[PDB]
Parts: C-alpha cells; sequence; structure tokens
RNA sequence: CCACCCGAGAUUGAGCUAACAGGUCUGUGAUGCCCUUAGAUGUCCGGGGCUGCACGCGCGCUACACUGACUGGCUCAGCGUGUCCUACGCCGGCAGGCGCGGGUAACCCGUUGAACCCCAUUCGUGAUGGGGAUCGGGGAUUGCAAUUAUUCCCC
C-alpha cells in the first residue's frame, strides 16, 4: 500500500515514502515552503506547481535526505518526489495516468526523471 | 586456599601463558575447592570484600574467578541461595553503575548470565541483566548480549526481552544497531504473537532508509528464517503476512548490498512457506520467481550469481 | 588421467660441471700511485649561524571592496585520522587549566553539527567601518632553552 524511492544529485540521496494520504507533501518534518534557500524554492515545487494539487489530493509523502549540499539536496528532493508519484501511479494506479505524468514531467525537463550521471571526479 | 586472585591481579604476558596461572589449570583444578567441586565458601566469605570496597583490580579479579568457577554446576546450592547471590549481586550493580567502573561490571554480568542459565525475582534479575544491553560501553553491552543469549538458548524469560526490544525501538540512534543484533540473536526463541510484533515494528523501522539498520534488521530476518521455526514460534498464515508485506521496497535494481541478501531471505522465506504448507508456498512462489527474473536484468554479474 | 583385452613390444636401452649480454653484487693481487703528531670530516664540551637585506629573476597568500565589510539566525559533505584523537562537567573575557570516560578503531571523536551560500541589522563611494603589514603593552601553552618576537589569545 506503499512505495520507497530514492534520488540522487552528486553526493545527496534522497529518499522518498509515499503511501495513501489526506495531501500533505513533509520533508524531514518541515514543510516545503519551509527550506532555508527561498531563492530556489520555485524548483522544488516544479512538480506541485506542474501539476496541481487536485492530483496530490489524497498522497501522503515524505523524503528524508542525506549527503551533498544545498542545490544537490534540493534537487534529489524534487527528483525523489517525482520518482515516488510515478512509482505510486506505477503500483496503485492505471497505466495511461502513468503516461501522461511522464509525458508532461520530459516535456518540461529531463533532470527530474533521470539522474545526472556526472559526479565529482578524481 | 587463596592468593589466586593475586595471581590473576598481576597482568604481565610472561606469566599468562603459565600453566599454573587462570588461563588453563583454574578452570581445571580450582573448581575443586578443597577437593570436590564446588564450593561456593569462597564466594560467600568474599563478601566482607565485595562490601564497602571499591579497590579497582580485586574487584576484578574475584569476579573474572567467579565467573571462571561458576560454571561447574553446583545447581542444588545455585537454586537454595539464588536469593542471596541476587541481593548481593544487585547492589554491586547498582554501586558500580553509580561508580562507572567496566571490567568488574562486565564479569559480574557474565557471571550472573551463569548463574541465570545454571537455574518472580528471577524475572527482576532478567531485567537486571537486560537493561545494559543499551549500555554505551561496548565491553559491558557484548558481553550482557552474550549472556541474555546464553540465558535464553540454555522459555518463560522470551515475553519479557520481546515486549522490552520493541519498547526501546519505538522511543529510539546508535543503540538500534545494537537491539538489532539482539533481534538477529534471539528471534527464533520467540512465541508466534511476539514474532508477529517484532516483524510489524522491524518493517516499521524498514520505514526509515538508513543502510546500517535495513541492512542488520533483514539480516535479523536471514536469521529468522535460517534456523528454520517450528509452528508455534512461527505460522503459515503470518509468514505469508511477512512474505506478501516485504515486497514494497526492492531497494531500486542495482544496489548489490541489499539485492543479494535480499534474494537470500526471500529464498529461506519460500523455503519455510513450502516447509510449512508446500501448496501454499507453491501458489506464493511465482511473485518471486517474476522479481527474480526480473531481477536478472542486473548490470552486476554478483545479483545474477 | 586411470585401468584393462589383444598384441613380442602400450616404454627397454645409448647420446645430450659447461654457456648467458637472464639479473645483479664488494673477493681474489706478495697490484700501480698518493698520503699517514699535514688525524683523507679525530672523538668530545660551551656558545653562535643556517632567518642576516639595498637590489634583480620567479612560485604563492592576502587584498584593492557595494556581486561588498560587520553583527545575529538558518542549514548541507567527502577523502581521511588517532594512544594521542577527543566526548562530558566545572573554573574561566579568550587563548587555556582542573576532574573524569570511550577509542589500538564501519563502534569513541562523529548523524564528522565545516566554509562558501541563504535570510535579517548597520555601513554608503572616502585610504572609508575595505586592506591588514609594521610596531607598543599584557596573558597561556609547547618544550632541558622562546632573548634575534616558536606558537596562540586580548586591547
Amino acid at each position: 500500500q506503499s512505495v520507497q524511492v530514492f534520488g540522487r544529485k552528486k553526493t545527496a540521496t534522497a529518499v522518498a515514502h509515499c503511501k495513501r494520504g489526506n495531501g500533505l507533501i513533509k520533508v524531514n518534518g518541515r514543510p516545503l515552503e519551509m527550506i532555508e534557500p527561498r531563492t530556489l524554492q520555485y524548483k522544488l515545487l516544479e512538480p506541485v506547481l506542474l501539476l496541481g494539487k487536485e492530483r496530490f489530493a489524497g498522497v501522503d509523502i515524505r523524503v528524508r535526505v542525506k549527503g551533498g549540499g544545498h542545490v544537490a539536496q534540493i534537487y534529489a528532493i524534487r527528483q525523489s518526489i517525482s520518482k515516488a508519484l510515478v512509482a505510486y501511479y506505477q503500483k496503485y494506479v492505471d497505466e495511461a495516468s502513468k503516461k501522461e505524468i511522464k509525458d508532461i514531467l520530459i516535456q518540461y525537463d529531463r533532470t527530474l526523471l533521470v539522474a545526472d550521471p556526472r559526479r565529482c571526479e578524481s | 586456599t587463596f592468593s589466586k586472585v593475586q595471581r590473576f591481579w598481576e597482568s604481565n604476558s610472561a606469566a599468562h601463558k603459565e600453566i599454573c596461572a587462570v588461563l588453563a589449570a583454574v578452570t581445571e583444578v580450582i573448581r575443586s575447592q578443597g577437593g570436590k567441586e564446588t564450593e561456593t565458601e569462597y564466594f560467600a566469605a568474599l563478601m566482607t570484600t565485595m562490601e564497602a570496597v571499591e579497590s579497582p583490580e580485586s574487584l576484578a579479579a574475584v569476579a573474572y574467578l567467579l565467573n571462571l568457577v561458576l560454571k561447574r554446576v553446583p545447581s542444588p546450592v545455585l537454586i537454595k541461595k539464588f536469593s542471596d547471590t541476587s541481593k548481593a549481586f544487585m547492589d554491586i550493580m547498582s554501586a558500580q553503575a553509580s561508580s562507572g567502573s567496566t571490567s568488574v561490571l562486565r564479569w559480574v554480568l557474565s557471571c550472573l548470565a551463569t548463574l541465570l542459565r545454571k537455574q518472580p525475582v528471577t524475572l527482576q534479575v532478567y531485567h537486571g541483566l537486560l537493561s545494559f544491553t543499551v549500555h554505551p560501553k561496548p565491553k559491558i553491552r557484548k558481553a550482557a548480549q552474550h549472556g541474555v543469549c546464553s540465558v535464553l538458548k540454555g522459555h518463560p524469560a522470551a515475553i519479557s526481552t520481546a515486549k522490552f526490544c520493541i519498547q526501546e525501538i519505538e522511543k529510539s540512534a546508535t543503540t538500534t544497531l545494537h537491539m538489532l543484533t539482539l533481534l538477529k540473536d534471539l528471534l527464533p526463541c520467540f512465541p508466534e504473537g511476539l514474532v508477529k510484533s517484532c516483524s510489524e515494528t522491524l518493517l516499521r523501522v524498514m520505514t526509515l532508509s538508513h543502510v546500517l539498520v535495513t541492512a542488520c534488521a533483514m539480516q535479523a530476518f536471514h536469521s529468522l528464517f535460517h534456523a528454520r521455526p517450528g509452528l508455534s514460534t512461527l505460522s503459515a498464515e503470518l509468514n505469508a503476512q511477512i512474505i506478501t508485506a516485504l515486497y514494497d521496497y526492492v531497494p531500486s535494481e542495482n544496489d548489490l548490498q541489499p539485492l543479494l541478501a535480499w534474494l537470500k531471505v526471500m529464498e529461506k522465506a519460500h523455503i519455510n512457506l513450502v516447509r510449512l504448507q508446500w501448496d501454499l508456498g507453491l501458489g506464493h512462489l511465482p511473485r518471486f520467481f517474476g522479481t527474480a527474473v526480473t531481477c536478472l536484468l542486473s548490470p552486476h554479474s554478483q545479483v545474477l550469481t
């Protein structure tokens, strides 16, 4: 009845746990508006602002984030939230909603589903 | 017959390797106290030294000698004066917990474990032994864990420790590894309802994604399914519930640390389903075979093998 | 590779310290010369110097500020280490002292509680509160010894 995904950027890894909810999006016990780089706030509302709160009506998602910096953590957060929604709609919702959401997200930006293979090199 | 406390009191590598020392001969001939093995007159006579004296390297030495001598089964005498041993040892426990020494506490916990293995107040002594697993000292904690394992595997006391371990899971982040070691070493000797409760709580800590606690608690899965538990310890329907509940994580596709032991634990679990009820095991097998066929697409050869 | 049937024979006899450049290194000569109270650096002791500074040729650090300086709050790493790495409490303006524990180490330091960065305050285009050299005083550790400032702290 729940799904568990991960999303990485450089070193930062954000793990997202998604379940039947009431429309709350939570990270590290803090609301998504309550993350300290408010300059980069619209990047982390991109799934919500792109997709609306109507399809986030009955979804409870929690994200716990390890490592990295600040920007890499934010990208890991948005990637993990998006993969959590995609896997939840894979396992518990139909497939047409899956391909519709994936088409919207890919036509917006590529990094929000697939991770950047580049990392810090020796 | 004394001065063995002064023999173990000296700590030099030239004298540890001697045959007369505490390495070999104390384990053999010192147990025969007065020609007959064994007498706790040494134990009852060292009350005057183990009370109101906190001198190091003498309390630890007599604790070491008591731990080494106590194993040679004075069982009816132990059943008789278990009350005296428990009271003396709990006041020693409280004094050492207020003081903060390691060796004396470690060996009195070891000989307490020997005492409890050989044998209402016994439940109090069991919680006294059990309370020092979350103790931060690696030498106290390992001794307490090994002692609890020796007591349980050598049971009416499984209920208290199962409820306890669930409880300090629920309050608690570095003691999580220690109580997961407790589960890894104590899961087979639990009753079915407590197995269900520990499994549910263990999935509740599977909700977090710290790699160490997840890996060691799924190693506790490996430990519970590896021992081939009986019907009263693990039922078929509970095993079916925890095998259909464990399908919800599948780390990713290519993590290679939890994936191999993951296929190992569903291997052991499906073996247990087949051993308990073969038709139900064959019924739950196809999802496992489908997921296995799916995870042969991993880029790592170790996952494939 | 082993064993066996058949077969006379499933292996019975002859010939082949020497060579190396493959590596590499301190023994033989009654060896040639030059030295030997002109010790192929004679041992030890005390104190200095190696830093000395007009100047050239070059690696670097800090800067010349407003994309900034100060003050407060916020929140994120990894490669590595340790019987000297330090956890906790007390005395401390601060360098630091005192009593105590763990760690010969995926355990304790350490969820390594990092800095840039972010959000608020003051400054307001000038040798400025930017920049910190050079000096004057005190204090504390390291070490037999800090005078030619070892280092760190405070005006």
